[PDB]
């Protein structure tokens, strides 16, 4: 019939924007509760339906490339062919920085992709606006550099020196150094909480609140130096990856790991985790990489193999992933589809960047454009890959063209809605659920032959006599 | 509770229709005084309903020399006949807000269904016409041909000279 | 960050991006800048030496 | 400027019509992306601070042409399920915030009245006409549009309501008074062709009240006669014309306009043996007028203008034509 | 063709003419 | 078939316009921490309303000399108040100009017990002297009354009809008596047939005309039908009731402020049980008044408190207090249903606001949307522990806090005594009588 | 600062704007309108005014009717030059060079200046075709329109042969024929560029006497100064 499209529309919107199963109105016994819950179910149904109908006003289109003939394959496509076939405002972004004498470089974009920071190993830390081509800062620092990271804006950044971390302003003037964070080898900035989480080489993980300036919870990961660290963008829990070959999930409200996904036989070399929090791909020292469903904590498919222990892996805003191993990175497209209940293995990579003798230190996706920045020992190299990048951003959350007034107002609103670090769990939507023990105690204070042998075995050891045990002795004598 | 209000100025007389009328208990409150200051929060109160300009400076001179003496003019009666809903006050009235009490009495005597509130007596319509006199340049600017400054200047000169009889015994220049 | 409003300041009473409480009123930065020390590591080395000297005086 | 958050509502309102057009095969997806971008640019131009009635009219014209294009495409693809009601509702919304923003622009008011009359909205048209008349009461064109459309509908009492308030306001120029006499005598002609009214005393009353107005000139009374002289096929037309002539003769005795109505009086309903008989009567009046003591240049310019109006018609005799030329050339 | 000239004029006015702009470019 | 996503800055600003275009994508992958960010915004909303909760607005004039023992608004106008003090002087105030009184007169000898406005423009006042009528709005000021009434015992309160010129005065002889102005002199005295105790308050029902409620010091409420001039029903409660009032949107609901520290919302058709029991006070409740929207209540108590209530709440939405306010005798709304007025025993008429953190005037759209968003967010997340403790914290004076702690101890002791007597007596085999059913002692006709 | 040098070369070679202030400045660069008005102008206003100018130009001369279909089209309101490929950009460059050779004769007229303003404000000819635009405005180097084009030209987008114009961009005065002739005797590239422009026009028969007299005068004075430089007295050096 003609209403079949209507029922399909409602099923699709209840899948996507529904955020829950539905309230069962037939089991409600109260009359006023029944009509108010029917009113609420009508309002939530039209809410999801109007969001799905207003998903037509999205402006941009997702990029792609598809092979035409039967012999042509997508991984044999050259960057010169992409640059010839693509528009000029996005063919401008395929550059290459040639910085040779100051260590392997480490790239990190800001979370709108306006400014990128690249840090050499021997000290050369620079901060540039890579589309407009101007550099905001460049400074040399002397000693080694473990990791450089932007903070909430492109105003402040944070560099991990030979002992401490240092946070710097937009001009590069050093605001301060953090002395509690010694020998920091990895850093990750939670964006919605204002926490900066640092793994030392000793295995200690410190969460420092950036806004107010006090370290929230120093967790000591009891086993080994950590090899890698990433951050779930959906839970804000930290997937750190050890050297015995397990990845452990950490949160500032517990000193034990939340889960520990057992992984590759050697140490895991790199991790990456989806921005919807669905799946995690990890690459180990044993040459395999493998993906996990995170919402169920099981392995999705068999282990893919990489032909070298992959130094970095970073997955995009859409389904693409760049796994950078040895001296050339490969991009895979369909590793984890959200819609499929049982995942299938991908035969061929989506596209491969060339191996011409520059060992890849770190690959990163520019968060809203369809490019990929590889930081290697010869410097920085930005390549363009069409399928990646979220085509339609939201101007309220994060904006690639944010003016000065919009940046000021957004920083103040993010300060006002910074989340307390005790609001971190495996499921981030728990706020308002039942304390079941407290509800059972409230209802209690409102309404007011195989185990009874190990009972006596446990209570003969106290040796309190405790009249319930006298009743249990009489029961055992009767038995 | 006001429905419409007259407002006479040197270019002509315009009557506004109030929507979301003013709070009468919190008239001496600082937030309501700031609302009466800002045009972005007083143009929500007033919406321009009708405008009648003069045909000539002679008609403007006759307009002042009738209105200041108190008596309403025939074209003001005409524009009120055109803009107000025709009623007699047996089951439904229309509240008009005017600046002068004698003009209030005469408009109520000419139209029995229109109850007039004078600004000299009622503080709500006093504050409301005060806000319109404050923002009177911007509420009319879509149909304000030219300005109001030279119109008020020439009209005050014409009114003062007609009251004084200046030109008949000033001759020495 | 812009200058905070009245209610925004009252909600962010304990907030400033520049000086924390772990920065020690930027005493390190003020002394390094005053006496032209070209190494913050040299400041903190002198400071830990002065701290060991003060605890020797305390045990005496 | 909260213009992004302000235009979000109008785009989210126009979205489900685009969903229906995409789920039918009428507009393809690239064309619907183009419609989305064009409506978004138009809304962010319309709700801007510094805007213009030509900008509002460009948006109105684009939405109305989109409705016409979808009507052509729907008739070509043979669908009857898709209706134009949402497009007419959003066009009325554009026009309502247009007349909210710029109420002093009669071009936009008349475009609103033309749109509301064209998509068959008579009651809405009357309400828009009342608001436009309240904002521009000195506009004779708006008053005649109101009165003539109420007479075209046939509500002669409402047409008289609009016309009498219009003659109460517009007393500087004769234009609305002439149009009211034209509408009242057209009502008289409708009352005759349907076969008080038997007397037809209302244009005489209009003349008697118009005698004391600030436009009351001999040229204005000649304009009254030039209005009255059309559609002479009536009953009391000779009464009205004779009253106009005796009024002008008793008030402005030696004006060239009064001599012109003395010339052109006896040619009321003539087209035919009664045509040259009354022409010879009028030419006797004209020769007496030319020899008489009046401003001969003014009377001659009036007569050569009326003689161009005479020469505009065919089907006459050449001797009469050449004697009109001979009497014309020496003026 | 199965399209009126008035329909093609309305299509060029309302919907845009990007394809025929590219066609007029590549000649 | 290569195509990558190209973003011009035309997607942020079209050239030639100052409008910053804000494209929005509502997909949930882009907006993490939905429930957590909304909890943080609700917590900010509670702390913001506790910061901007500033309810005291002003004080009408210099006040009275002795305390304000009666006051009455004009239910037709919007800024006409009157208040009669304890030294028998009444004042008519205009709320637009609160600097000085509009009209004052040394009305009576004793305190002014009741006071009201007529529907024309004139006002009436009771005393133990007898009731009087004045014209406070006249072109010469007249101190002398234009009518007076002494026969009918000692009068206690007044209540005027909604439409006509009828009013009922509650006397101390156990009767109410009803006058119609301009054609009645002594009025008609309606009484319960053998009734002796004084009728304290009287209130015309404004919705249903010709239904009159009254309380009396027999701890009883009585009704009256004016159409057939007789009493209707009489129920005896447990404690004395200070004041009856009706709901201006629901014709059948009434509220009695009673010496049980309590407000009882009753149904006039079924006096079996109370529809609601508002319990929050410390000393006796002196005055109760429904909001003109019919969904809220003010109660001025005999300790130093005003308590603002919702209609279905059963516990305080707000409490207002002041060191200068000595006792509270008469509280009533303005007809805006936004501001409340308080006639105290310090001789002061004070003007507070309900919705203490909500400022009046015209708001911009992004201002009132932020306020409505905060209110909806508190409606959802108002029951969580942090949000709950900050939204319930209010600073009470030390006497009221100490006495409500004593009242909690005494009520818990009485509940424990009753529960022990139930568990060890023969009442154990009965259903627990609900508290709204226990609110009424007997009902009789 | 080898990295700053590589990034400076990348930023100079880049063509499309990537932040909002850069888009607003590049849209603000115009011939006719002042910058405060030319920021806030959509591509329908510019197309209406400049299509009135092109209607006047197409009524003057007959041979603008292919550009009526390809360059001044209602679809060419919307085409972004930086989003098409290299062959589309090269064919657009050929069409622009043909129009500039065609419009060079009437360039003192306000219709032709409106047409060049459409090319500048839509296709960004001052950035992508700086050679042909600067060469077709060079015979008019004594006029305020050349002063305005010199004002709106980017500095690093000028070819190396026309880099004598830098003091006349720093101080907005029209350059003299002495400066053009002296740079023609010093650089062979400028003389070759002027002669290549006028011969490429004259092969397409779009010559005009102003261009012919300009090239004849500057090559005559340049060969004069070049002989006076080449004269040496030593036999092998003069050979």
């Amino acid at each position: 019939k003609a209403e079949l499209d209507r029922i399909r529309r409602y099923k699709q919107a209840q899948k996507k924007y529904g955020r829950g199963p539905r309230v069962d109105i037939k089991s409600v016994r109260d009359k006023k509760l029944r009509r108010t819950l029917t009113n609420l179910e009508n309002k939530y149904k039209t809410a999801a339906l109007k969001a799905k109908e207003a998903e037509i006003l999205l402006e941009n289109q997702t990029g792609f490339l598809e092979p035409e003939g039967e012999l042509e394959r997508t991984y044999k496509v050259r960057q010169d062919e992409i640059v010839k076939e693509v528009a000029v405002e996005v063919a401008q972004k395929k550059f290459e920085l040639k910085l040779t004498e100051l260590g392997p470089y480490t790239c990190e974009y800001s979370r709108n992709g306006r400014d990128l920071i690249l840090a050499g190993r021997k000290g050369h830390v620079a901060t540039m606006d890579w589309r407009e081509g101007k550099l905001g800062c460049e400074l040399q620092l002397g000693e080694t550099v473990r990791d450089a990271r932007f903070l909430h804006n492109n105003q402040f950044f944070a560099v991990a020196q030979k002992k401490y971390v240092y946070i710097y302003d937009h001009n590069g003037v050093e605001i301060h150094c953090l002395r509690k964070h010694v020998e920091v080898s990895h850093m990750e900035f939670l964006p919605y909480h204002f926490l900066l989480a640092t793994l030392s080489i000793s295995g200690q993980l410190k969460y420092q609140d950036t806004s107010t300036g006090q370290i929230v919870a120093e967790i000591a990961t009891k086993h080994g130096t950590p090899v890698s660290l990433t951050q779930n963008p959906y839970n804000a829990i930290l997937h750190i990856g050890q050297q015995n070959g397990t990845v452990t999930l950490w949160s500032p409200n517990s000193t034990d790991p939340l889960v520990k996904l057992l992984a590759h036989r050697g140490p895991v070399r790199s991790l990456a985790v989806d921005r919807e929090g669905r799946y995690m791909v990890s690459t180990g020292q044993d040459n395999k990489m493998c993906i996990w469903d995170i919402r169920n904590f099981k392995e999705a498919v068999n282990s893919y193999f990489t032909r070298a222990p992959a130094t970095s892996v970073a997955i995009s805003d859409t389904g693409l992933t760049a796994v950078g191993w040895g001296t050339h990175t490969t991009i895979w497209k369909g590793l984890f589809n959200k819609e499929r209940p049982v995942q299938v293995k991908v035969d061929s990579p989506y596209m491969t960047w060339g191996g011409q003798g520059q060992v890849v230190e770190r690959v990163r996706w520019c968060p809203f454009e369809d490019i990929l920045g590889i930081g290697h020992n010869e410097g920085f190299s930005s390549i363009i890959v069409p399928g990646a990048g979220e085509a339609n951003y939201d101007a309220l959350e994060v904006n690639p063209f944010e003016t000065k007034k919009q940046r000021q107002e957004g920083e103040v609103k993010a300060l006002l809605n910074k989340l307390q670090p005790e609001m971190i769990a495996l499921d981030p939507n728990f706020i308002g659920n039942l304390d079941l023990r407290s509800e059972k105690q409230r209802q209690a204070e409102r309404d007011l032959n195989t185990a009874l042998k190990k009972y006596l075995r446990k209570q003969r050891k106290k040796n309190i006599i405790d009249e319930k045990r006298l009743k249990a002795e009489e029961l055992y004598r009767q038995m | 509770v006001v429905n419409f209000l007259l407002f006479e100025s040197a270019v002509g007389f315009s009557l506004f229709e109030v929507v979301h009328q003013a709070d009468t208990v919190g008239l001496e409150l600082p937030e309501v005084k700031d609302a009466m200051k800002t045009l972005d929060k007083f143009g929500k109160m007033v919406k321009l309903r009708s405008f009648n300009p003069w045909t000539s400076a002679a008609q403007g001179l006759e307009a002042i020399n009738l209105i200041s003496e108190g008596i309403m003019p025939e074209y003001l009666k005409s524009a009120l006949e055109m803009n107000l809903p025709q009623t007699s006050g047996k089951k439904s009235k229309v509240v008009l807000g005017v600046a002068d009490k004698k003009l209030a009495g005469e408009i109520t005597a000419a139209f029995p269904g229109v109850q007039c509130e004078a600004a000299d007596t009622s503080e709500v319509v006093a504050a409301l016409l005060r806000g319109i006199r404050t923002h009177a340049n911007k509420l009319h600017k879509s149909l304000q041909e030219g300005d109001i400054g030279r119109a008020q200047l020439g009209l005050g000169h014409a009114y003062s000279r007609a009251k004084v009889k200046f030109s008949v015994h000033k001759n020495d220049n | 960050v812009r200058k905070l409003k009245y209610h925004e300041q009252k909600l962010l009473k304990k907030h400033d991006f520049i000086n924390y409480k772990s920065d020690n009123n930027h005493r390190d930065h003020d002394v390094i800048r005053r006496y032209m020390i070209q190494k913050p590591e040299d400041y903190h080395k002198y400071n830990r030496l002065c701290g060991s000297l003060r605890q020797f005086a305390h045990r005496l | 400027a909260w213009v992004a958050d302000k235009a979000r509502f109008y785009l989210e309102r126009a979205a489900p019509e685009l969903r229906e057009w995409e789920e039918k095969e009428i507009f393809t997806k690239d064309e619907i992306r183009n419609l989305v971008a064009k409506r978004s640019d138009f809304e962010h131009l319309v709700l801007a601070p510094g805007t213009k009635p030509t900008d509002f009219l460009n948006y109105v014209n684009w939405e109305r042409s989109l409705d016409r294009l979808r009507a052509k495409r729907c008739a070509r693809l043979n669908i009857r399920s898709v209706t134009s009601h949402a497009s007419q509702a959003r066009t009325f919304g554009i026009f309502e915030r247009a007349v909210l923003k710029h109420p002093g622009s009669i071009e936009l008011w008349l475009a609103y009245l033309e749109f509301a009359a064209q998509v068959k909205a008579t009651k809405r048209w009357r309400r828009i006409m009342t608001r436009a008349l309240r904002l521009h009461p000195m506009n004779a064109s708006l008053w005649t549009l109101a009165g003539r459309r109420a007479a075209q509908n046939g509500d002669m009492q409402r047409a008289r309501a609009h016309f009498l308030r219009g003659c109460r306001f517009c007393t500087r120029e004769p234009t609305l008074w002439l149009e009211y006499a034209r509408c009242e005598m057209d009502w008289l002609a409708r009352m005759e062709a349907k076969k008080p009214a038997l007397s037809g005393a209302i244009p005489i009353a209009v003349f008697d009240v118009a005698r004391k107005q600030p436009f009351w000139g001999p040229a204005a009374a000649e304009k009254f006669f030039d209005v009255f002289a059309k559609f002479g096929h009536l009953s009391c037309h000779e009464r009205i014309i004779s009253h106009v002539v005796t009024t002008m003769q008793e008030l402005f005795p030696n004006h060239p306009c009064t001599w012109s109505v003395h010339i052109r009086q006896p040619l009321v309903g003539v087209d035919t043996p009664a045509f040259p008989k009354a022409l010879r009567e009028s030419l006797a009046r004209l020769k007496a007028a030319l020899q008489s003591t009046t401003d001969r240049k003014a009377l001659a310019t009036k007569m050569v203008a009326w003689m161009d109006g005479i020469l505009a018609i065919e089907k006459l005799d050449a001797a009469i034509r050449t004697v009109l030329e001979h009497t014309k050339r020496s003026l | 063709a199965e399209k009126d000239a008035e329909e093609e004029e309305l299509e060029k006015f309302v919907l845009g003419a990007k394809e025929t702009f590219r066609e007029q470019l590549f000649r | 078939k290569i195509k990558a996503l190209t973003r011009s800055i035309t997607a942020q600003q079209a050239p030639g316009s100052d409008v910053q275009r804000a494209p929005r994508n509502l997909a949930p992958e882009l907006h993490p921490f939905e429930r957590a960010r909304e909890y943080q915004r609700a917590l900010n909303a509670v702390k913001l309303e506790r910061m901007f909760a500033k309810p005291f607005l002003g004080q009408l004039g210099n006040g009275h000399v002795q305390g304000v023992y009666s006051m009455c608004k004009d239910k037709n106008s919007l800024n006409c108040i009157a208040s009669g003090s304890g030294d028998g002087v009444v004042k008519v105030w205009d709320l637009t100009t609160r600097d000085e009184e509009t009209w004052r007169v040394a009305a009576h000898n004793n305190i002014v017990k009741g006071l009201t406005f007529t529907n024309d423009k004139k006002l009436l006042s009771c005393a133990t002297d007898g009731i009087k009528l004045w014209d406070p709005y006249a072109s010469p000021s007249n101190t002398t009354p234009i009518a007076t009434w002494q026969e009918g015992g000692p009068y206690t309160s007044l209540s005027f009809h909604r439409s006509a010129n009828t009013f009922a005065a509650s006397s101390g002889q156990g009767c109410i008596r009803i006058w119609d102005l301009e054609h009645s002199t002594a009025g008609q005295a309606i009484q319960w047939p053998s009734f002796v105790d004084t009728i304290t308050d009287v209130c015309f029902n404004q919705v249903e005309t010709s239904v009159i409620g009254s309380v009396a010091t027999d701890r009883s409420i009585i009704l009256f039908d004016l159409r057939t001039n007789m009493p209707v029903i009489k129920t005896v409660l447990h404690f004395a009731c200070n004041r009856i009032v009706f709901n201006p949107m629901e014709a059948m609901n009434l509220a009695v402020a009673s010496e049980d520290h309590n407000i009882y919302i009753f149904d006039a058709r079924n006096f079996d049980k109370a529809l609601n029991i508002q319990k929050g006070h410390v000393a006796a409740v002196m005055d109760v008044e429904f909001s003109p929207t019919g969904e809220e209540l003010v109660s001025g108590s005999y300790d130093r408190t005003i308590r603002l209530w919702r209609r279905d709440a059963g516990h305080s939405r707000d409490v207002y207090h002041t060191k200068r306010m000595q006792r509270v005798f008469r509280t009533m709304w303005t007809m805006d249903s936004k501001y409340i007025l308080t006639g105290s025993d310090d001789g002061n008429v004070r003007l507070w606001r309900a919705n203490a953190s909500e400022r009046s005037g015209v708001k911009a759209t992004r201002q009132r949307q932020a306020l409505e968003y905060n209110n909806a967010l508190l409606d959802r997340y108002g029951h969580l522990p942090e949000i709950r403790r900050i939204r319930r914290h209010r600073h009470l004076p030390k006497v009221v806090k100490k006495a409500t702690e004593i009242k909690r101890e005494e009520l818990a002791a009485i509940k424990r005594r009753e529960e022990n007597e139930r568990k060890h007596s023969n009442k154990k085999y009965e259903k627990r009588k609900s508290e709204r059913e226990k609110a009424v002692l007997v009902k009789q006709q | 600062s080898s990295l700053a040098q590589q990034l400076a070369q990348i930023a100079a070679n880049s063509r499309s704007s990537f932040n909002v202030k850069a888009l607003k400045a590049s849209h603000s660069k115009s011939l006719i309108w002042e910058p405060r008005v030319a920021v806030s102008q959509t591509f329908a206003e510019i197309y209406s005014q400049c299509y009135e100018g092109f209607k006047e130009l197409c009524h003057l001369d007959s041979r603008f009717v292919p550009f009526d279909a390809t360059l001044f089209s209602a679809q060419s309101q919307e085409v972004d030059r930086t989003q098409m490929t290299a062959e589309e950009n090269a064919a657009l460059d050929k069409r622009v060079d043909s129009f500039l050779h065609l419009v060079g004769s009437r360039l003192r007229l306000m219709p032709a200046i409106k047409a060049v303003e459409w090319l500048i404000r839509r296709f960004r000819i001052h950035e992508f075709n700086t050679g042909t635009l600067l060469a077709t405005f060079l015979p008019y180097h004594t006029i305020p329109a050349f002063v305005t084009l010199l004002s709106i030209l980017p500095v690093q987008r000028i070819p190396i042969e026309y880099r004598f114009l830098d003091p006349y961009i720093k101080s907005l005065t029209p350059p003299p024929r002495a400066a053009i002739v002296q740079q023609a005797t010093n650089r062979p590239d400028l003389l070759s560029a002027i002669s290549r422009y006028t011969l490429d026009s004259c092969r397409a028969k779009q010559e005009y006497p102003g261009l012919i007299s300009f090239w004849g005068g500057i090559m005559a004075e340049a060969v004069n100064g070049m002989i006076d430089k080449m004269r040496s007295g030593r036999r092998a050096i003069q050979l």
